[PDB]
C-alpha cells in the first residue's frame, strides 16, 4: 500500500507538433488528458533547485 | 626585487610624490621637490591596463555549467555528469589562479625593471658630470640649475656643454 494504494499510474508524454494528430483509444486503464501545453514563449531558461523563497 | 631597484639600493620609496609611480626629487640651491617621470609611468600604465584586459578578457568564453536531474538507473550518467563538471571547473579555478600568481609575479618584477631601466638611463646620459652616491642618487660635480635638471628629465642635458667645469671641478 501506498498512500493507502497498491494501484499504480504509469504517465507518459509527448510533443505534438503544429499541424499533427494524437489519437487515443483504450479498452480500460486509460487516464486521459483533458488538456495540453501549448507552447507559447521558447528561450534561455532553467529549474532551479532551492529551498528559498520570492522577494 | 628581480632587477635590485627596490628593496635594493632606492631601499624605500616616497610619500611625497602622487604624479605617478616613479620619478625624481633634486636639491638646487635654487630649488628643491618631488617630479615623477611622464614617459616611464605612462609606459607602465599602459602595459599593466593591458595585462588586466588581457587576462580578465582570457575568459570571456570559459566553461559555465547548468543543471541536469536523473533516475536511479541513471547513476553512471550521472556520476559522468558530475565527473565532467567538476573537471572543468577544477581545470578553470587552476587556469585562473595560477595565471593571477604569475601575472602578478611578472607584474612586479617589471616595475623593478622599469626602475633600475629608468636610473641607468640616467646615469649613461650624466655619468662623468657627477658621483653615484650607490643609493640611487648622483651628486653633481658642476650645477645643474632648474632650466636643466628638467632638460635631464627631457633626456639631453647638454653633455659637452657641462662638461669642463666639472672636468677640472672633479678630482680634489
Amino acid at each position: 500500500k501506498v498512500n493507502g494504494q497498491g494501484g499504480r499510474m504509469e504517465f507518459s508524454w509527448t510533443l505534438l507538433d503544429m499541424w499533427d494528430t494524437i489519437n487515443f483509444e483504450s479498452t480500460g486503464n486509460l487516464i486521459a488528458p483533458e488538456y495540453g501545453f501549448k507552447i507559447s514563449k521558447r528561450g534561455s531558461s532553467g529549474i532551479m533547485k532551492t529551498e528559498g523563497t520570492l522577494e | 626585487g628581480l632587477f635590485g631597484a627596490i628593496a635594493g639600493f632606492i631601499e624605500g620609496g616616497w610619500q611625497g610624490m602622487v604624479d605617478g609611480w616613479y620619478g625624481y626629487h633634486h636639491s638646487n640651491d635654487q630649488g628643491s621637490g618631488y617630479a615623477a617621470d611622464k614617459e616611464s609611468t605612462q609606459k607602465a600604465f599602459d602595459g599593466i591596463t593591458n595585462k588586466v584586459n588581457s587576462v580578465i578578457e582570457k575568459m570571456n568564453t570559459q566553461f559555465e555549467a547548468v543543471g541536469k536531474e536523473f533516475s536511479n538507473l541513471e547513476r553512471r550518467l550521472e556520476n559522468l555528469n558530475k565527473k565532467m563538471e567538476d573537471g572543468f571547473l577544477d581545470v578553470w579555478t587552476y587556469n585562473a589562479e595560477l595565471l593571477v600568481l604569475m601575472e602578478n609575479e611578472r607584474t612586479l618584477d617589471f616595475h623593478d625593471s622599469n626602475v633600475k631601466n629608468l636610473y641607468d638611463k640616467v646615469r649613461m646620459q650624466l655619468r662623468d658630470n657627477v658621483k653615484e652616491l650607490g643609493n640611487g642618487c648622483f651628486e653633481f660635480y658642476h650645477k645643474c640649475d632648474d632650466e636643466c635638471m628638467n632638460s635631464v628629465k627631457n633626456g639631453t642635458y647638454d653633455y659637452p656643454k657641462y662638461e669642463e667645469e666639472s672636468k677640472l671641478n672633479r678630482n680634489e
